[PDB]
RNA sequence: CAAGUCUGGGCUAAGUGGUAAAGGAUGUGGCGCCGCGAAGACAGCCAGGAGGUUGGCUUAGAAGCAGCCAUCCUUUAAAGA
RNA sequence: UCGAUGUCGGCUCGUCGCAUCCUGGGGCUGAAGAAGGUCCCAAGGGUUGGGCUGUUCGCCCAUUAAAGCGGCACGCGAGCU
């Protein structure tokens, strides 16, 4: 799929999500970005999903960088159960995004296919997104 | 390039930015004065220019300093920047990542490939009457597969650098072909 | 074809939530608990009541029309290829295509006509001849 | 290319053409005859060697045509030059042929007319981008 | 015809708004959108 | 229903106000920085709107207009492989 | 609510919602006509009779313009069974 292949812990707390994104706030690999504005936990299924899209829109071209990866597991109890009796079993796993972050980046394709394809991506997250450019972005130090 | 300054006397931080000055500091290993720059100029240069073209500084005592940016610190939500480290000069050698133009076509653009420009500004040590611009290399000779990298270039008269020599500042990587699928 | 998949997708499936027949209480009355999963490109329906609950019975119910339709299924890739061979398999004495004989020594091919008389010689692997011709005969009447 | 309304332009084979397989049926779809452009035609074919014979037709819709006979195509005229028959399925970098500087203006007396330019150079220059078409090389 | 999503598809598309509701007017009929 | 239909400057035309999301739209109002404006098209209105060349390959057919690849050059006021 | 709120189904009596099964308008259609499909507006009024099973739900027989899906303590036992 698109998990972690190891884990020295099976199931972890939920947590929360106090805005601003810590980091990953410039571009630093291709030239346009895909950057989240509402917080939320992204399923590797939407991972996924929005990368193909991609490559299937403008089919055998540039690279893409996914910066992101779902390395929290998300816990769901079964059916008709009651509360109780231990925490549930794992369903997937899903990447914590917070405003700010950027997910997606791509290079060497024009800047049509480049906007065309990331407003596609953004069609597949549950939040709303901003596509942008690099200029300041350069942190390099 | 040009640009005005003024004197920030140290009061109300993010009450200065919003109405338009923008906060920052001009340090060296001498004195360091804390001022505010509108943002309204300061972004129309700043993205023009970067950190590799010198500023002047027009104080009120009209002093124009050269200088060079350091650090732009973000806001994260919502692009905008917070503050901005000015870095005066003189005639002491210095560094600073100089930009990096790649004129040529990878042989890796033909049958599926992209550069991918990993370090476009290598930082090198150098005084200020010798600040060069687009320091290009040559692309036309990377093969899709092996590619270039390192600090393997020509380096004008005066460029002593300070990478490894090692640190792959660019490669030619393949396409992203639909065939795909899998599970398993 | 090699693969064995049938992921029957619930799309064309038509379930239903009636309620539970036979004892119980006042929740076998008041609860929809018998459900009928119900194939509509086939018209095949199969019914579970065993347990109390309605998603424990309708995946009950779909490991069952998996397995009758795993029999129906590959009934028709059995039914689809004992008419897709062909014909000729009586064994029986006057149903052959070609004859070898080591007495008088000859090979005798009943399609072509062809009369060889190398019989020790074809027990070797010299078909191509007899294959050439026996690719004439046959897609010639078609 | 002349005027419209009932016009068709083909690259006739060489030797014999009569039947359907090339364009035969095309023009008769649009208006034309089967005893017009077949021995009473072949009169140039004979003539210009072989191949392909870029000549074409004119419909009036009573059997008169403007038979303009044309120069091979510059898709085959380079095959000449080279020798590969096809080009390549795909062209761009690497190709089964080779052409030198002056190889293609050994073509240069062949195409002359109607290219645009009297000359050989602002002529030449138009048939290098039919090198980077079909692919043949151009040593240098 | 009537759905959330109203854009232009082909280049003649033209986005009218009548009656308070967006509208959108074009040469071929399958084109036409009523957002509602 | 006791106490200003008070004063000054704005915004909204939906009864929004007086429930709701992803997402759509030349709805309005105010700010931006970029074009390009007597080499006076911003829209209509007159005429043009080309040749190698139908680029190759693939294909019953692929002639700019199924798709894959390359994607230059020439004639002119201009016109794309 | 356990110092009591009778629980399936049928019968009787209905009434309300629309995300409409007919009937009435209408836009597309891969709408020639007729007959279909999908979608929008619109309940005012209709929505049949049997076989089987306690059945609801279903399958089936013969029709019909259609044999709509839901709410009302999966309405209704101080009305019946
Ligand atoms: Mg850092
Ligand atoms: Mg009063
Ligand atoms: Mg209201
Ligand atoms: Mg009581
Ligand atoms: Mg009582
Ligand atoms: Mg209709
Ligand atoms: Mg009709
Ligand atoms: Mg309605
Ligand atoms: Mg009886
Ligand atoms: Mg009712
Ligand atoms: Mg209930
Ligand atoms: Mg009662
Ligand atoms: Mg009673
Ligand atoms: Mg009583
Ligand atoms: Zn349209």
């Amino acid at each position: 799929m698109l998990m972690p292949r190891r884990m020295k812990y099976r199931k972890q707390q939920r947590g929360r999500l106090k805005g601003a994104t810590k980091g990953g706030d410039y571009v630093a690999f291709g030239d346009y970005g895909l950057v989240a504005l509402e917080p939320a936990w992204i399923t590797a299924q939407q991972i996924e999903a929005a990368r193909v899209a991609m490559v299937r829109h403008f089919r055998r071209g540039g690279k893409i960088f996914i910066r992101i990866f779902p390395d929290k597991p998300y816990t769901k109890k079964p059916l008709e159960v009651r509360m109780g009796k231990g925490k549930g079993n794992v369903e997937g796993y899903v990447a914590v995004v917070k405003p700010g972050r950027v997910m997606f980046e791509v290079a060497g394709v024009t800047e049509e296919q480049a906007m065309e394809a990331l407003r596609i991506a953004g069609h597949k997250l549950p939040i709303k997104t901003k596509i942008v450019r690099r200029d300041a972005y350069d942190e390099a130090q | 390039y040009r640009l005005k300054a003024y004197y920030r006397e140290g009061e109300k931080p993010s009450a200065l930015r919003r109405a338009g000055k923008l906060p920052g500091v001009m340090y060296n290993r001498h004195l360091n004065r804390k001022v505010y720059v509108d943002l309204v100029e300061f972004d129309k240069v700043f993205r023009q220019a970067s950190i590799h073209h010198v500023i002047v500084l027009e104080l009120p005592d009209g002093q124009s300093l050269p200088t060079l940016v350091r650090q732009v610190n973000l806001d994260k939500r919502r692009r905008r920047p917070e503050h901005v480290d000015f870095f005066v000069l003189s005639d002491e050698p210095v560094e600073m990542y100089v930009p990096l133009r790649f004129v040529g076509t990878p042989a890796g653009v033909r049958a599926g490939g992209v550069l991918q420009e990993i370090h476009r500004d290598i930082l090198v040590k150098v005084s200020p009457r010798n600040i060069p611009e687009f320091i290009e290399v040559d692309v036309s000779g990377l093969e899709i597969g092996d590619s270039l990298h390192a600090s393997d270039l020509k380096l004008p008269p005066g460029v002593e650098l300070a990478v490894s020599p090692e640190e792959t500042i660019a490669a030619v990587v393949p396409p992203e072909d639909v065939e795909k699928l899998a599970e398993e | 074809d090699e693969e064995v998949e049938v992921v029957l997708k619930p799309e064309e499936l038509r379930i239903d939530v009636m309620r539970a027949s036979g004892p119980g209480g006042q929740g076998v009355n008041t609860t929809d608990s018998a459900v009928r999963v119900v194939h509509l490109p086939t018209g095949i329906t199969v019914t579970c009541q065993t347990t109390r609950s309605q998603i424990k019975n309708k995946e009950l119910a779909l490991k069952i029309l998996k397995a009758r339709l795993y029999e129906l299924e590959r009934k028709k890739r059995e039914e689809e290829l004992k008419a897709l061979r062909g014909e000729v398999r009586p064994i029986e004495w006057g149903s052959q295509i070609r004859s070898y004989v080591l007495d008088k020594n000859y090979v005798k091919d009943h399609r072509t006509g062809l009369m060889r008389h190398d019989p020790e010689n074809v027990l070797d692997g010299d078909l191509m001849d007899l294959i050439w011709a026996g690719l004439e005969w046959k897609a010639g009447r078609r | 290319m002349k005027k419209v309304v009932a016009v068709v332009k083909l690259q006739l084979p060489a030797g014999k053409a009569t039947p359907a397989p090339p364009v035969g049926p095309a023009l008769g779809q649009h208006g034309a005859n089967i005893m017009e452009f077949v021995k009473a035609f072949n009169a140039a074919t004979a003539n210009m060697g072989d191949a392909i014979v870029p000549v074409e037709i004119t419909i009036y819709a009573d059997r008169s045509f403007t038979f303009v006979t044309k120069t091979p195509p510059a898709s085959y005229l380079i095959r000449k030059a080279a020798g590969l028959e096809k080009g390549a399925h795909k062209p761009g970098r690497e190709k089964v042929g080779r052409i030198t500087w002056e190889q293609v203006l050994e073509i240069a007396k062949q195409k002359m007319p109607d290219l645009n330019t009297t000359d050989l150079e602002a002529a030449a220059r138009m048939i290098a981008g039919s090198a980077r078409s079909m692919g043949v090389e151009v040593v240098g | 015809k009537v759905r959330a999503s109203v854009k232009r598809i082909c280049d003649k598309c033209k986005v009218i708004r009548r009656h308070g509701r967006v509208y959108v007017i074009c040469e071929n009929p399958k084109h036409k959108q009523r957002q509602g």
